[PDB]
């Protein structure tokens, strides 16, 4: 037997997306993705870019005009079968990139935090943790590109990171740590 | 199972709502990407005398009224004819700059972006148009041979001038139709 | 001994609601006598010289469209004529088309709320709505926005763009604070706005 479990599809960028499975003797997995309308059935592009159980899929291959039906299929003798389809709008699936370009502008003296957008609406966040402590008081900022920290401990050496989640979407991951004075 | 999709997980149909909402998008971009592209060819490069582009040739409502008074059936065949139109001449220009031209500023850049969105928003017209079932006939581009200096940088002067003119119009309709049908509001 | 007008210098255009826009001249030199301008203009593709409907309504020197003949996506090669009483002289002729000359009116019933939201979490709603004139609802006109406000004593403005929506929250201020607030708005494409009258907010 078989049993292919699709954990998740994620388009940094609605320009292109991969897509993650899970497992479950000689384990060969292979994916097959469909569209809505004309339905011509073929293999994933490849595999390799995006790493171990992914299938990613270029400009190329990604359009956001069209419906994906997605299935991954495991086939070692007596024990070769399908898995749940999964159904995929590209654009409801944005998982974005940290959130480019972070500034920690200090002067009454607070800590003035700017930053940028990845490509090209997106609710932000941002955490931040003086080292001393090994947890993070974390701040939402709504839809500002920059936000005013106010009291902090003096002389002390923070950590600072970002998020943002297009309006129709998941997450991000968290930026680059920068630290200040 | 994507947000909205119910009763049948097959076929599906991605609503109108958000289908709109992604054109509008595009067709957004891509006018404030070729109005920079004109910015920067104006600044680097330029006299003007231009009352010739090839899109005039079409019943266009040039007004606010004129526009209220149109069938939105056809203003989806109108904003069509045109970003079909547009095709050609789109890649000439990107051939152009890129070929035979001894490369300067890279409007390139700008101009492929440009002629990529383009079609990939054309097609989501074609799709826009299939769910309102009712494709006809668009204005001819004859420019090519256009594409001396001075009359040869006039000559990418009114193209890319019109882009600029046309990607507005076509723009402006689709907020238009978008907010006419989803919300009137 | 005394002069022809000399020359009129039309330079500046602007349209507030895409739909009726509004011309403003430079009167000549004069020479010594009165003198009287008109102004005439063709609509591109068209070979007719017409003549401006409205002298008053923009006020002096100006020259009003109304919505009849208005339109945009028209490249307008407008000519005024400075013609006293000894001679008569045109314009250096001005090619304006109704698209990119937009430019707004500021915002309106800029009013701005406390509210406490889900747990420790009390942040400034910003509301507004567009002006009068300008048509958004039937989608022809798009509105954007941005907001700045500092505290009532300050150096430094913060901006916050919110692209056509018409409320904003701001998550950072010290609390009972004096800030300032303002609006201002770019259309679709074209002219950023004045600023508009500004509220405040103390807690």
């Amino acid at each position: 037997p078989g049993k292919p479990e699709i954990h998740k599809c994620r388009s940094p960028d609605k320009e292109t997306f991969t897509c993650w499975w899970n497992p479950g003797l000689p384990t060969n997995y292979s994916l097959t993705y469909s569209k809505e309308g004309e339905k011509t059935t073929y293999e994933c592009p490849d595999y390799k870019t995006s790493g171990p159980n992914s299938c990613f899929f270029s400009k190329q291959y990604t359009s956001i005009w069209k419906i994906y039906i997605i299935t991954v299929n495991a086939t070692n003798q007596m024990g070769s079968s399908s898995s749940d389809p999964l159904y995929v709008d590209v654009t409801y699936i944005v998982e974005p990139e940290p959130p480019r370009n972070l500034t920690l502008e200090v002067k009454k003296t607070y800590l003035w935090v700017k930053w940028s957008p990845p490509t090209i609406t997106m609710e932000y966040e941002i955490r931040l943790k003086p080292e001393e402590a090994e947890e993070w008081e974390i701040h939402f900022t709504g839809h500002q590109t920059q936000f005013k920290v106010f009291d902090l401990y003096p002389g002390q050496k923070y950590l600072v990171q970002t998020r943002c989640k297009p309006d129709h979407g998941y997450w991000s991951r968290w930026s680059q740590e920068s630290s200040v004075e | 199972h994507p947000p909205y999709c119910r009763n049948q997980p097959g076929k599906c149909q991605i609503p109108l709502r958000d289908l709109f909402d992604r054109a509008v998008v595009l067709s957004h971009y891509i006018h404030n990407l070729s109005s920079e592209m004109f910015s920067e060819f104006d600044k680097r490069y330029t006299t003007k005398a231009i009352n010739s582009c090839h899109t005039s040739s079409l019943a266009t409502p040039e007004d606010k009224e004129q526009a209220q008074q149109m069938n939105q059936k056809d203003f989806l065949s109108l904003i069509v004819s045109i970003l079909r139109s547009w095709n050609e001449p789109l890649y000439h220009l990107v051939t152009e700059v890129r070929g035979m031209q001894e490369a300067p500023e890279a409007i390139l850049s700008k101009a492929v972006e440009i002629e990529e969105q383009t079609k990939r928003l054309l097609e989501g017209m074609e799709l826009i148009v299939s769910q309102v079932h009712p494709n006809e006939i668009y204005p001819v581009w004859s420019g090519l041979p256009s594409l001396d200096e001075e009359s040869r940088l006039s000559a990418y002067y009114n193209l890319l001038h019109c882009l600029r003119r046309d990607s507005h119009k076509i723009d402006n309709y689709l907020k238009l139709l978008k907010c006419r049908i989803i919300h009137n509001n």
